[PDB]
């Protein structure tokens, strides 16, 4: 009925800035509190004052909150335009102060921003332009579009910079992992949103003739089942649109879920197996063994150590070396599991001493290699 | 001639090759469909269109295979056996070659842009998460004045993600570039010419260090070379090789040129040892930027060593109250009122003097050398006046002296 209006107001609020902005660079071109502001705004969004950090935790919590409005919205509908009288839709009115919110981050951005031009294009005002006026058409008329605004998928983009911006991605392994999870989950909800519109809209050259009732979720299951090329058929694309979206998905995706999958596997794979510490038992005695451990050298001293013609003596072996255990050795720790304990760490750290409780054992036993390409060294 | 480039010429080959083999084989199941078996004398058909053809082609390329369209004519299964055969062949090795070949393209590219009237210095040699981080937490330290330069990296490799993180968070202020300062296009880059210094940082831990001196050594050269003026402090990690850069014909310690010979620095310091046990440590603390920081664990030795560690040195001019005094006054001065210690103080050509003799006098606009706790500390010498403040018992109250 109504939409293209909708549409046109994120064009004419794009158009009009970037030409307001071309007529400027071509006036200071044929012909201060400015820099102090783009320091301060900076600042502010960097999350290096205090009120940057609060300003960084509402874009992030806003964020959220606005995708979820919108899966509301996208859930609890089945026409994409929608005639509603907006002081009856209360997902409506809070989506507005969520814009609101998001329109002052956007300026404030602008002002931080170094090169304006570059920054009116950069991904995240194309969010804003294809967000913000289209929900101020959603009070001008007693109507709404389920338009771009499955495009809110995307600020979630921004999360791995909050999370360094307050420094609680800490290490290079998390930063890896926060930065995959957050782009392949961002980009499958904003996929799947782009192609939930195009099947319930149907293709625009046949007058909307053509056009499919999915579901948001059938659309997200669909394309996982694509990028995962399993390709079950139960649900497929049917519009023109849809289908060659399909074809550039897959072309796209099948890179990305194939390589996501594998490197998100290496990473929750990295843990240590064999980190915590040694209990001490009432009265019970042990011996660290360090140095020179391997299948080879705790088979051969604990053949002897642990030999059945001695005496019934109560110690127990705790090894300590910064390798893990090969499977030979796994098999020997656990047939020996009751006496016999191993820990990843070295002799040289006084936290892995104090691991093994060392200060409580009975002996230290250092083991060399033997066969060792300098003794020396070794030594 | 217009793809000029290896990899431009690899990908318009790739992208090309694939697209007309997509094309065409889409082209000849859409004959084989629509014509129908011959040997079933075209009655086996099925009406396709061109599109639907491209679309299951792609389909089944990439083995998502939906079977919303399938083939029927015995030629139409037979033809999507050998497609099938062939192309994931090629689909499975042209996607990542493309995504090899649109990943290479190179972040930290561009240039620096000027501020008006901001200084910037430039940064480059051993650049890391670690030297950078090292450099960068007393460079950047909350202790010192409030001065308003930019930190400009300029460097061959990508960033590693923890330098990455340390980028962002100093986004304000700290600035990346990809190349090296052997090239004066990169120089141009950062605009070096309006640069207020340049430091060049060695590896500590290089395999020779002859070597890494001598790539640093050129590094000065080529700086030097694309202009003379521009104030190099260069990280040296051997002695003997200093004498090569000061041979160089704009080397100018007298215009503030300077090299940082890590290994003379350290002898020195371990000497001075020798002729007074602990004065590397007292030495030492004095030249890093590190904030008194009491916890109540701390024994009483730690609590005043760390008290000691809380100094560094500052440098202050004196107000004009110290005129025409002796060293010695102005030292017993600085230490009674305004809780400061004065050791040394610039003698107007003109040179530094260190607990210089009665004979010296005070001068007008003197540099003085202060060890204190801040430059907030020795402000006090800056503002100090022999009516306004003489009296003024409550030191942190001393400021502009109407007087
Ligand atoms: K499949």
């Amino acid at each position: 009925r109504q939409w293209y209006s909708f549409l046109a107001s994120s064009l004419v609020t794009f158009g009009s800035g970037l030409v307001v902005i071309i007529i400027y660079r071509i006036v200071l071109w044929l012909c201060g509190w400015m820099t102090e502001a783009k320091d301060w705004a900076g600042e502010l969004i960097s999350g290096q004052t205090t009120t940057g950090r609060i300003l960084v935790g509402l874009v992030f919590l806003l964020s959220i909150a606005s995708l979820i409005i919108y899966f509301i919205d996208a859930s609890t509908n089945t026409s994409v335009e929608t005639c509603l009288p907006w002081s009856s839709s209360t997902t409506q009115q809070v989506d507005l102060a969520f814009n609101v919110f998001f329109m002052i981050y956007f300026f404030i951005r602008f002002v931080a921003a170094n090169d304006k031009l570059w920054f009116w294009v950069e991904l995240f005002s194309f969010v804003d332009y294809f967000t913000i006026p289209p929900s101020f058409v959603a009070i001008y008329l007693d109507r709404n579009w389920l338009g771009l605004r499955f495009l809110q998928a995307l600020r979630l983009m921004s999360i791995p910079d909050i999370l360094t911006y307050l420094n609680v991605l800490k290490t290079s392994t998390l930063i890896r992992l926060v930065q995959l999870v957050v782009s392949f989950v961002s980009l499958w909800l904003t996929a799947a949103g782009f192609l939930h519109l195009l099947e319930n809209s149907g293709d625009p050259f046949f007058d909307f003739g053509n056009a499919q009732h999915l579901t948001y979720w059938e659309c997200l299951y669909f394309l996982m089942v694509t990028m995962s090329t399993v390709g079950f058929g139960d649900i497929f694309a049917t519009t023109v649109l849809g289908r060659t979206f399909v074809v550039i998905f897959i072309m796209i995706f099948i890179g990305l879920f194939a390589s996501f999958i594998p490197e998100i596997a290496e990473i929750l794979g990295k843990r240590q197996k064999y980190g915590g510490s040694y209990k001490k038992e009432r009265g019970k005695r042990h011996v660290v063994v360090c140095g020179y451990i391997t299948f080879d050298s705790v088979s051969n001293f604990l053949k002897d150590f642990l030999h059945k013609d001695r005496e019934d003596v109560d110690v127990e072996i705790v090894f300590l070396h910064k390798g893990l255990p090969g499977l030979e050795l796994e098999g020997l720790l656990k047939r020996h599991f009751t006496q016999v304990e191993y820990f990843w760490g070295s002799v040289m750290d006084a936290n892995d001493l104090e691991r093994v409780k060392i200060q409580e054992a009975d002996a230290c036993l250092v083991l060399a290699n033997k066969y060792c390409q300098d003794p020396d060294q070794e030594d | 001639n217009v793809l000029k480039t290896s990899t431009l010429i690899r990908l318009v080959q790739l992208v090309v090759s694939f697209v007309s083999l997509w094309l065409t084989a889409a082209g000849f199941l859409h004959l084989l469909e629509n014509s129908g078996d011959p040997f079933f004398d075209f009655g086996n058909a099925q009406h396709l269109t061109y599109w639907e053809c491209l679309y299951f082609l792609m389909v089944t390329m990439s083995t998502v295979g939906f079977g919303d369209i399938f083939a029927t004519t015995v030629l139409g299964r037979t033809f999507v056996v050998i497609f099938i055969m062939i192309f994931i062949g090629l689909f499975a090795s042209f996607i990542p070659e493309i995504a090899e070949i649109l990943g290479k393209r190179q972040k930290y590219g561009g240039s620096y842009k000027k501020e008006r009237g901001k200084r910037h210095v430039v940064v480059c040699g051993y650049i890391t998460f670690d030297s950078v981080s090292n450099f960068l937490k007393d460079f950047l330290h909350k202790d010192r004045e409030d001065v308003d330069v930019e930190i400009v990296f300029l460097h061959k490799g990508l960033p590693g993600l923890e330098l990455e993180g340390l980028l962002k968070r100093h986004f304000t202020q700290v600035e990346y570039f990809w190349g090296s300062v052997m090239d004066a296009n990169d120089l141009e880059r950062v605009k070096i010419q309006e640069a207020d210094a340049c430091l060049v940082l060695a590896n500590k831990y290089c395999q020779d260090p002859d070597q890494e001196d001598a790539a640093n050594i050129m590094r000065v050269i080529s700086i030097k070379n694309y202009h003379s003026d521009i104030k190099v402090i260069v990280q040296l990690l051997q002695y003997h090789n200093k004498a090569y850069l000061l041979n160089i014909p704009s080397w100018d310690w007298k215009r503030g040129d300077d090299a940082v010979c890590v290994a003379e620095l350290k002898l020195g310091f371990i000497a001075q040892s020798c002729l007074a046990p602990g004065f590397s440590t007292l030495m030492a603390n004095l030249f890093t930027m590190r904030s008194y920081k009491p916890t109540p664990e701390m024994s009483q030795w730690q609590t005043d060593y760390m008290r000691g560690t809380g100094m560094e040195m500052y440098t202050e001019y004196l107000s004009s109250a110290f005129n025409a005094l002796t060293f010695p006054e102005a030292a017993e001065l600085c230490f009674s009122k305004l809780k400061l210690l004065l050791l040394a103080i610039e003698v107007r050509e003109s040179t530094l003097a260190i607990n210089p003799g009665p004979k010296v006098k005070i001068e007008n606009a003197t540099q003085g050398f202060f060890i204190a706790e801040s430059a907030e500390e020795v402000k006090r010498a800056f503002y100090y006046c022999k009516n306004c403040h003489a009296n003024v018992s409550d030191v942190r109250q001393i400021k502009k002296c109407k007087c």
